[PDB]
Formats: C-alpha cells, structure tokens, sequence
C-alpha cells in the first residue's frame, strides 16, 4: 500500500476538525467530541488500489502565516472545506483559501467539500441566518464555487450523520492517486 | 509512555475514566470541563511520547547504528532535546496535579479545579521565553529537516533499512519522521482551541475563569512572537537570495 497525504484547509466553522474525526473513527462520537486531532493514517481500497491515507487538519493555524505552510510539503491532496450553514466561510473559499492552496501545493487536486449538508434543511439555522440577510448555501452555489476555482471536483457530507463522508475519502484517495 | 499514565489516559474521555459511581456524583457542567482538561492532559502525554520517538527510537538509533556524516542527525532532528525538556517537565505538572486530586483509596477518580494558573506559569517568564526560543528555532528548520531526510532515504541504503526496521511494527503507524516534525510544529497551535473549551466551561469560579482568560492570552502572545521569528532556512541558500528577502 502506497502512502499518500491529505490535508484538510477551510475557515474554523468549516467543521474540519469534526468531519477528520468522524471517519477516522468510522463513528459520530456518542460520549465526548474531540477538541483536536493529531493525525491518522487510514487503510482504504479504491477500486481495487490499497493506500495509506494521513490525515492532517490545520485547525488553530488559521492566524498564523508562517506557521500555517509548514502544513503543506508534499500534500498529495487537498480538502478545501466550507459549511453549508456559512455563506460567510463559501466566500473566503476563492481570494484567501485558494491563492494559499495554489502557491504552496502546485498542481495537487482541490476537491470542494460543502460540509453540514444536514442544516440545509434546519429551521433553526434558517432563521438565524435569515437576520444576516442569508440562507444555506445551495449544491449549484457549492458547485459553481468550485469549478470557478479549478477543482477536482465538489462533494458533500455530514459529520453528525455520517452521510457522504466514506465517499468525500474514497474521491479524495483517487484524486491522490492520478498522474 | 509509561503504562501507568497510559492507563490513566487509555479511556476516550474523563466521564469513562472515572469510576460510574464517582461520574453520577457531579454536575453536568463539572463533567463538561474535566473532559476537556482530560483531552488537553491526554494530548500532552502523546505529544511527550512523540518527542519520546524522535530522541530515542530515531535519533540515538542512527547515531548508535549508521554512519552519518557529522551535523546530519542534528539537521534532521532539530532542537529535539529541549522540546522533550519542556513538554516532559510541563506534562509533569499536569500529573502531578491530577494525582494531588485523586481521592484516597483510588487511582483514578479526581477534579481539577485549578489549571489555570499551571498554564500562567506554563506560559509566562523563563519558560515562555525558552518555548518561544526554541519553537522559533525548529519551525524555521522544519522544511531543511524534511528535504535532508528524503535525500537520505533516496540515497543511502542503510539508512533506507534503519528507518524500515524501526518503523515496520503497527504501534509506529502514525509517527514516521516526516510524520513526527508535523505533530510536533502543530502542537503549539491546539493549545488555544483546548483552552478556550476548557474556558467555555469554568466560569463557575469567577478566579478560575479569570486566569483561563490570563493563560488564553499568553498562549497566543507566545503564538504571535513564534510566527513572526520563523525564516525558513534551506541548505545552500546564498546570501543574496536571503538579503533579497
């Protein structure tokens, strides 16, 4: 099994930290959720192709931009992640998260992940974001955003119900593994 | 690790750690906060281990066994003995105020009310200046530290062998080298997310939330200083290239 990196980049209320959790645990955490996550290297097969997937965030280095690259070196692939409830965190998407991405890892594939996909439909987030002037993000603003930016590809997923997430890793280790 | 803080910690949270009729006896919000410290405590023992790796099993292995040329187990491991100095001394603490907490009669059930001014002291005089010090210095030979080992492991045969060997059984999955510089440069930054959790959950003494908000702080005056030191080095790097920074 070849070993391949991954990172995971998008504003602090992207949900990042949770989505890595989840799938490494294969599991919605039923008595605590982790503040933070260390790293993981997960065993997947994608059509037929055995990997080793590490898994990074870069959760806490948003303020921080010398710090925030050393992230970076020799990333394979690059989850670029907002909130489905955050029009805000889908705006920093294309002039602040994706100059970054393609300065420091040159020709890896972007796949856009429109996260929390489960408050689309949630009345509560839709009033809140009512008083903004705003509503969910919706999949054709998700997938514009993302041919815009020249990604790979855009997907999405919730950590709390575990929908999408095995998917958004599976596309993210063939993204991986192109030439 | 040593198996006795490994088992202290082996549980996914503080409300599994403790015993069932110990858990039933507190406040939701008490709960709410032990877990969070109990996260932060947990990380910093895997973080010593990580430092643990790098000295023991990775640098005096190549020194004990290869043939290096001088300067080269330095490169790759930089700074290595006085981060382990620092976080083995400051997990230190935050035992031995777990075990000053225990009841009588157990190993395992135990409050902490006072982490904040541990992490003051943590994060304030001779040992901020000496994290600040020694975290400028690293961060800015991470990518020297990187490109040195994939040269190695490219060219030198029996440095391709050590690093199979050692890094072949499933308890090192997740701690290669390159794996290890990662783990420990973002280490600094998950002290504020801990912290402002830890925070969110102890305001029920108002000294206590006071000096969360004092550590809180520190741990990002420290960040600010680290980040605005860091100069990557790289190896050949000609003077002009740098005084055309």
């Amino acid at each position: 099994a070849i070993r391949k990196k991954l990172v995971i980049v998008g504003d602090g209320a992207c949900g990042k930290t949770c989505l890595l959790i989840v799938f490494s645990k294969d599991q919605f955490p039923e008595v605590y959720v982790p503040t933070v996550f260390e790293n993981y290297v997960a065993d997947i097969e994608v059509d037929g192709k055995q990997v080793e997937l590490a898994l990074w965030d870069t959760a806490g280095q948003e303020d921080y931009d010398r710090l925030r690259p050393l992230s970076y070196p020799d990333t394979d692939v690059i989850l670029m992640c907002f909130s489905i409830d955050s029009p805000d965190s889908l705006e920093n998407i294309p002039e602040k998260w994706t100059p970054e991405v393609k300065h420091f890892c040159p020709n890896v594939p972007i796949i856009l992940v429109g996260n929390k996909k489960d408050l689309r439909n949630d009345e509560h987030t839709r009033r809140e974001l009512a008083k903004m002037k705003q509503e969910p993000v919706k999949p054709e603003e998700g997938r514009d955003m993302a041919n815009r930016i020249g990604a790979f590809g855009y997907m999405e997923c919730s950590a709390k119900t575990k929908d999408g997430v095995r998917e958004v890793f599976e596309m993210a280790t063939r993204a991986a593994l192109q030439a | 690790s040593m198996e006795m803080d490994e088992k202290d910690f082996a549980a996914d949270s503080w409300s599994l750690a403790v015993d069932s009729s110990f858990l039933q006896q507190h406040k939701k919000e008490v709960m709410k906060q032990q877990d969070v410290i109990y996260e932060l405590i947990q990380t910093e023992l895997h973080h010593v281990r990580t430092l643990k790796i790098m000295t023991r099993l990775f640098r005096t292995g190549m020194l004990e066994e290869l043939h290096l040329e001088p300067g080269v187990v330095q490169g790759l491991f930089p700074c290595v003995d006085e981060l382990s100095d620092i976080h083995t001394r400051f997990l230190s603490q935050l035992l031995e105020r777990r075990r000053q907490a225990l009841c009588p009669g157990s190993t395992r059930n135990f409050v902490i009310h006072r982490l904040g001014d541990l992490l003051i002291s943590q994060f304030s005089g001779p040992s901020a200046e000496q994290m600040c010090k020694t975290y400028s210095e690293f961060c800015s030979r991470h990518s020297k530290a990187l490109k040195l080992y994939k040269e190695l492991y490219a060219r030198d045969k029996r440095f391709q062998q050590f690093i199979r060997k050692v890094t072949r059984p499933a308890v090192l999955k997740r701690h290669g080298v390159q794996e290890c510089i990662l783990l420990v440069t973002q280490r600094i930054t998950k002290y504020p997310l801990l912290i402002s959790r830890i925070l969110q959950h102890s305001h029920g003494i108002e000294e206590e939330r006071q000096d969360l908000t004092t550590a809180l702080g520190l741990v990002k005056e420290l960040l600010s200083n680290v980040d605005e030191g860091i100069y990557q080095l790289e190896k050949g790097a000609r003077l002009q290239e740098i005084y055309n920074r």
